RNA sequence: GGUUCGUUCCAUGGAAUUAACGUAAACCCUUGCUUUAUUUGUAAAUAUUAUAAAGCAGUUCACCUUUAUAUAGGAAAUGAU
């Protein structure tokens, strides 16, 4: 005797709620704060464009991930602890709710509230204030070192480290071709 | 005054005025525009194409990763299952089958779609449902029988600390150990199968897949009732079946085909063409001058000036009762909903949404098996078998004449092609499969 | 898969590496009929 | 001259600016003070904020001079308020709490306590009914996360009988076989 | 406890079944050029409509969608992985695009329009925008006076970023940004 | 041999030459600014003759891997180097098969 | 090292090997083997209370556990696979083996995968209609009217954005003045 | 046995009735027209090139001829289009 009773009407109605779903609520919410983080990082005169370019720089330091404030609050605790401790690099949280989830997920892990003072100025220095180093004009063509720095300062392809690698070998060559 | 540059962009005004013309020609209905996500696995466009050249390769990695994620199973020691330490390779079929992922990319996130056929829940649910209802009823009596004998005097209270509960909890386990391991065994196996679709475990897989696209991945796992509704799941089921040396190739195809139910059809009517006639019920043919300044200006009807009333005479309104009537709103924590959300009846809305979907019913099936599928361990010529049931044509265009939208310029919109490659002890073989929608 | 087996290995979940486990079965079969690899020589030929 | 042409507004009899106002107030009359109260008594507070702003943003004069009917293939085939989230025709709602990382699958000891806790919660509202036992195998979490009901990513299921699919199939299989 | 017979439905809902209303520009000076792109038309055509509906509530008079010339790439590859070159076939990748131009739009308001579109972006569409803004002379000063004004708006946003004291993994800050922007971009 | 990573980092199709072309793209990334200073001093006719002769000799001593002309695109799925498409990092064939299945976004069979 | 050997030393030791009643269990527990002195008092008071009830009360307990054993009897029964089975032909996991009675029948409650792409496309059109009916109107509360530039605004800068995408060309700034 | 670009179609056979693929249809480009959109394209403009989304269109009508009366075809710069 191996007989299974067909699903009862009560059971059917119960499964529907789980599979089909239920009539939940929906609360409209749209303020400039709910749109902050998705705006265009443009260096306009409007403060909104400058506040967004600073939020973008915090994401490049945090790892570069996009500002996703609607896809949950989960993350990788084992990897954020290594980056934050073993690499001593920054970490960007799209929301505070995501910051408290990593705290409750790790045994005695403390995440600093906010960045330090110097880090706030280094971000406003270049991303907001936009303070550069004007490449000076070189008149004489024999000014090798000065002429190279001019070209290296007028293009973002040559990074501070790449320019140093260049200047290292250059100065080594100029010094080896003298009497 | 004004800036000289602000004036040099105003004079550049040669714009064409919106004419609001009146249509004098009859318009036919538009085609059935199929979903965009079904054309390419990745529905994406990036302005920097250096984030687009790896997607074809990642797909293989993701699919292999997701395939192994839906096969996760408890360690036999965690459930006290007394693993049989055999050296054979078990060919298991009662697991979760998945299809090739289909990702909808955005600059902010990626929605990963995957169609599954949960064959493990079909068995676990029915079996655990055999447990009599008296088990929980009799178990509830032991909780009341143990709170009058062990935690009482002579045959929750302030004079009962938690220290006594620890010992009180072991006695129940001491007499029901072999019984609680059985219930817990099926409860965990069901929860595991249930959490593979919830965020309790998907948040772990999101991290592994988030290292390829560098975006938060959202999942849209779809459950299938039968495995014959997706070519990816069908060709993988037949492949595992044929991996056995003693598998009867030709007879396994007949069992699968017999499990495919095709809808009744009137051959003469199904193949009958359609005549082209002006459909005067179309919103474009009904009002040829769509300007509201002409439709509501007492054109033909009287005292229907209200715009809302006009819309009700064209669309099915859910808020109203009787399809056409009037909106009657009641005069003067809990969920924030309306005072009529419960009164709304989505009986005809379900019939409007699912009628505008084409290729719902499965109308075609084709299975091809090609490769080394012999029994004896020797060199033998290849084998080839083909079976089918129903047609893979696009009836709306092949017979009726309606215009279709081919996918990628060459593929039919209603056919799902998939190939699965496996190998026997003597060589490799493939399993192709076509599944079509009427 | 090795990085998926360690992410879910803390929850007591297991998963078979159908690729590696198949590669290991092919090697074991060869040793059965004495067709495996020879002892890796770690010295000059002499 | 404006961005739009008055050709369609001059034939009906709205050549003058004062004539277009008589049409707007007659056809697109604003909500009365009574309707607002009834509309604010049925919809929640937040839903009313978006309604009051829409009637100030969308001026009636625009609907008369350039308002036309929508006939594109992307228009919604039916009318609805879209106030709530429906079971099947809407994406599954995600209102649960995030999962716990340290949560582990219950053991025989923890499993017993959870089973005891479930037996005391239902015995405070014979014995356990089928609905309570059916809400324990499908909704009682066996993880050490305080019975969390995580938001499922499973797409909403379809009706018990899909329109266009039901009434066309016959079961070839026979229980007599 | 009575029933009120609503004369009409909310204008917000009635505006969803009409064509996207457009505001009239007084001067006609472009303030934004949003160019959408995709390999399909049903999502591009649809989002373009959704964008115009948001530009009306914000008072931005939008012009479009202007269908720009579609970009077509072509590749002819042999059907076989071997000698059989006499049999080839053509492939292509058509890029369908549109253009929504906003005239006489407030700078900050336009950034809200663009912010709203990115949050609710439709899958399979790439968007690029060019914003035009007027300004006085002496940009150096202006960009210096507005340092405190931006510090007040970021007071409640510094919580996102958090790092250990004296970050040692970054080293040279300016160099970190440069080479970390390449990695995310993909190389350039 | 000295530039081959002791721990494999390649996630695509691994090959004897795919592993050899990958070691050249990394060695050139480290020496590009240094290799561009030797090519600049050689072409700068304003510097002394000896200065340009020393750079010309040091550029010749750089390892072959450092040379950028040694880099050649390879299929990330097959490992071949003949008939590779820059837009897909695949052979003309692998592009075809994937384009028809739908794995390459946007690509469609062309008819006109 | 060497040829891999199997790992057969995998097993979970069950706590109890046979069902123990409160008396026997407490007796073995309170054998003065290893436990805190004060903790041994708790068990003692429990055992003392256990040996203070009527025989019938104890008798019922013995039958109560036997009634639970029969309640979970059909859950540990090895169901025999059907003669012409399809799913359990080579299933070496006796637990999952069911009767295969109406497990592959179509209840007319699903569409093909191709139909789910068009249904999931409607679930999104509603998600965008819900935004244009309830969230868009709130954008009018923060809009600001356009004001024409004065005589001092002589420059017209241009900034390009890629809407959340890193493109090297998103750093150029064009300026045009008369 | 006739017919058709075509196992197309009609009739018929003291054996037929049907299904799948190919064919056909449909699709992409192209042609005329209708509506929509007006920038980065267009001298002007009340919109007509261009750009591109959808829809309509043919052998359709007219003329002539025509079997077994069942299935049709011809004519091609001086019928319409
Ligand atoms: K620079
Ligand atoms: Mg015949
Ligand atoms: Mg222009
Ligand atoms: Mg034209």
């Amino acid at each position: 005797d191996d007989y299974d009773a067909p699903p009862t009407e009560e059971e059917k109605a119960f499964l529907r709620g789980l599979e089909q779903g239920k009539v939940t609520e929906y609360v409209p919410k749209l303020t400039p704060d709910t749109l902050l983080g998705y705006g265009p990082p443009v260096a306009t005169d409007a403060a909104l464009g400058k506040v967004e370019s600073a939020m973008r720089t915090m994401r490049i330091l945090g790892g570069g991930l996009p500002f996703n404030d609607q896809s949950g609050v989960t993350s990788d605790p084992t990897a954020i602890k290594h980056r934050y401790v073993h690499e001593k690099k920054p970490v960007f949280f799209s929301s505070v709710e995501e910051k408290e989830w990593v705290r409750e997920s790790l045994d005695k892990f403390a995440v600093s509230e906010g960045p330090e003072k110097k880090t706030k100025q280094k971000i406003l220095e270049t991303s907001v204030l936009g303070k550069y180093e004007e490449p000076k004009y070189v008149e004489s063509l024999t000014e090798t070192v000065k002429m190279v720095e001019k070209y290296q300062g007028g293009t973002f392809s040559y990074a501070p480290s790449d320019a140093d690698k260049f200047n290292k070998k250059l100065n080594q060559l100029l010094a080896a071709g003298l009497p | 005054s004004a800036s000289v540059i602000f004036s040099k962009y105003i004079n550049n005004n040669n714009n064409k005025l919106i004419p609001f013309k009146i249509k004098n020609s009859d318009l036919g209905r538009t085609r059935y525009f199929p979903p965009i996500s079904k054309e390419w696995k990745n529905s994406i466009y990036v302005f920097n194409h250096n984030n687009l050249k790896n997607l074809p390769l990642f797909d293989i990695n993701i699919n292999s990763l997701i395939k192994d994620y839906f096969n996760l199973q408890f360690k036999d020691k965690i459930l006290f299952k007394k693993k049989r330490l055999s050296k054979v390779k078990v060919v298991s079929l009662n697991k979760i089958y998945a299809s090739k992922a289909e990702i909808k990319h955005t600059n902010t996130k990626a929605i990963l779609t995957v169609y599954t056929f949960n064959r493990e829940k079909i068995s676990l649910y029915k079996k655990i449902k055999k447990l009599k209802k008296s088990f929980y009823f009799v178990f509830d009596k032991i909780i009341s029988f143990s709170e009058r004998v062990i935690l009482s005097g002579v045959p929750v209270l302030p004079w009962i600390t938690e220290s006594h509960v620890n010992i009180w909890r072991k006695i129940i386990i001491a007499s029901l150990y072999k019984e609680l391991i059985l219930l817990r065994k099926y409860k965990l196996r069901l929860d595991l199968n249930k959490y593979k679709f919830e965020e309790k475990l998907l948040y772990r897989l999101n991290n592994l897949i988030m290292k390829y696209y560098n975006k938060k991945v959202e999942f849209n796992i779809v459950n299938m009732r039968s495995f014959l509704l997706n070519s990816d799941i069908l060709t993988k089921i037949l492949a595992l079946k044929l991996k056995n040396r003693n598998a009867r190739v030709i007879k396994i195809m007949d069992v699968i085909l017999n499990k495919a139910n095709l809808p009744k059809i009137n051959r003469v009517q199904e193949k009958a063409s359609l005549i082209k006639s002006v459909d005067w019920n179309l919103l474009e043919n009904k009002f040829k001058n769509l300007n509201l300044s002409f439709i509501l200006n007492d054109a033909s009807y009287a005292e229907r000036n209200n715009l809302s009333e006009l819309l009700n005479k064209l669309y099915y309104n859910v808020l109203l009762v009787s399809q056409k009537g009037v909106w009657a709103l009641r005069s003067p924590a809990q969920p924030k909903v309306s005072s009529f959300a419960k009164a709304k009846k989505y009986a005809k809305i379900y019939q409007i949404i699912f009628n505008s979907i084409n290729y719902k019913n499965m109308g075609g099936l084709r299975l091809e098996i090609k490769g080394r599928l012999t029994k004896r361990y020797r060199a033998d010529r290849s084998l080839f078998k083909v079976k089918w049931k129903g047609g893979l044509k696009n009836l709306d265009s092949s017979y009726k004449g309606l215009s279709s939208v081919n996918m990628r310029g060459y593929a039919k919109p209603n056919v799902e092609y998939s190939i699965f490659t496996s190998k026997r002890r003597i060589g490799a073989f493939a399993v192709k499969g076509w599944v079509s929608g009427k | 898969i090795r990085e998926l087996q360690k992410e879910f290995g803390t929850l007591g979940l297991e998963v078979d590496d159908e690729v590696d486990d198949d590669r290991l079965e092919h090697l074991a079969a060869l040793r059965a009929r004495d067709k495996g690899a020879p002892k890796k020589k770690r010295t000059a030929p002499s | 001259r404006s961005r739009f042409k008055n050709v369609r507004a001059v034939e009906m009899g709205l050549t003058s600016d004062a004539k277009i106002e008589s049409f707007t107030k007659k056809k697109f009359a604003e909500y009365t003070e009574d309707e607002k109260a009834a509309l604010a008594h049925n919809y929640p507070a937040e839903h009313m904020e978006a309604i009051e702003a829409a009637e100030a943003a969308i001026d009636p004069k625009d609907l008369t001079i350039q308002g036309r009917l929508r006939v594109d293939p992307y228009r919604m085939p039916y009318i609805d308020d879209f106030s709530e989230i429906q079971p099947i025709i809407d994406k599954r709602a995600r209102r649960s709490a995030p999962p716990s990382h340290k949560a582990r699958f219950m053991d025989v000891d923890e499993f017993t306590q959870d089973l005891i806790n479930w037996a005391d919660e239902i015995r405070r509202g014979t014995g356990p009914t089928d609905g309570d036992i059916l809400s324990y195998i499908l909704e009682r979490s066996s993880m050490t996360d305080n019975n969390l009901q995580a938001n499922s990513s499973l797409a909403p299921a379809l009706p018990d009988k899909v329109p266009g699919v039901e009434g066309k199939y016959r079961n070839a299989i026979d229980p007599a076989d | 406890e009575q029933e009120v017979i609503m004369s009409r439905m909310p204008r917000s809902l009635e505006a969803l079944y009409l064509q996207p209303l457009r505001r009239e520009a007084e001067y006609g000076v472009p303030s934004c050029d949003l160019q959408l792109r995709s390999y399909s038309i049903r999502n591009l055509e649809f989002f373009c409509d959704f964008a115009l509906r948001a530009a009306y509530y914000l008072g931005l008079p939008a012009f479009g969608p202007v269908p720009l010339p579609r970009m077509i790439e072509r590749w002819t590859v042999p059907k076989s992985h071997f000698i059989f070159k006499k049999s080839q076939e053509n492939f292509e990748r058509v890029t369908l695009r549109r253009l929504i131009q906003i005239k006489d739009g407030h700078p900050e308001t336009v950034q809200l329009w663009l912010a709203f579109l990115q949050k609710h972006a439709y899958y399979g569409i790439g968007m690029k925008a060019n914003v035009w803004e007027f300004s006085k002379l002496g940009v150096s000063k202006a960009m210096d006076e507005s340092k405190s004004e931006v510090e007040k708006l970021l007071e409640t946003r510094w919580e996102h970023l958090s790092h250990v004291s004296d970050m040692k993994g970054v080293g040279n800050f300016e160099d970190f940004l440069a080479k970390e922007r390449l990695r995310i971009s993909g190389g350039r | 041999s000295m530039f081959r990573a002791k721990k494999l980092d390649l996630g695509c199709f691994t090959n004897v030459r795919v592993l050899r072309d990958h070691s050249k793209r990394k060695a050139f990334l480290e020496a590009e600014p240094e290799r561009q200073a030797l090519r600049y001093v050689i072409r700068n006719t304003t510097l002394p003759a000896r200065t340009r002769a020393v750079a010309q000799l040091q550029l010749t001593q750089m390892h072959a891997y450092t040379r950028p002309t040694q880099i050649r695109n390879r299929c990330i799925l097959g490992g071949k180097s003949r008939g590779i498409l820059r837009d897909f990092k695949m052979t003309r064939y692998n592009f075809r098969m994937n384009a028809l299945m739908g794995n390459i976004p946007g690509v469609k069979k062309a008819s006109w | 090292e060497g040829v891999p050997v199997p790992k057969r030393e995998d097993d979970a030791k069950l706590e109890f090997t046979r069902p123990y009643n409160p008396g026997e269990f407490l007796s073995e527990k309170l054998r003065s083997d290893d436990l805190q002195d004060w903790e041994r008092e708790r068990y003692e008071r429990a055992l003392t209370s256990w040996e203070q009830t009527p025989d019938d009360l104890k008798r019922g307990w013995s039958t109560m556990i036997r009634d639970i054993e029969q309640a979970a009897a059909p859950l540990r029964r090895v169901v025999m696979p059907r003669r012409s089975t399809f799913w359990y032909e080579e299933e070496k996991d006796t637990d999952l083996i069911t009767n295969e009675d109406g497990e592959d029948d179509f209840h007319e409650n699903d569409i093909m995968s191709l139909g789910h792409g068009k249904l999931e496309e409607h679930r999104e059109f509603r998600e965008y209609a819900r935004i244009a009916v309830w969230e868009m109107p709130l954008l009018s509360k923060y809009a600001k009217p356009f004001v024409p530039p004065t005589s001092e605004e002589v420059l017209r800068f241009r900034y390009t954005t890629y809407m959340g995408e890193f493109h090297p060309a998103d750093r150029k700034v064009v300026v045009e003045f008369c």
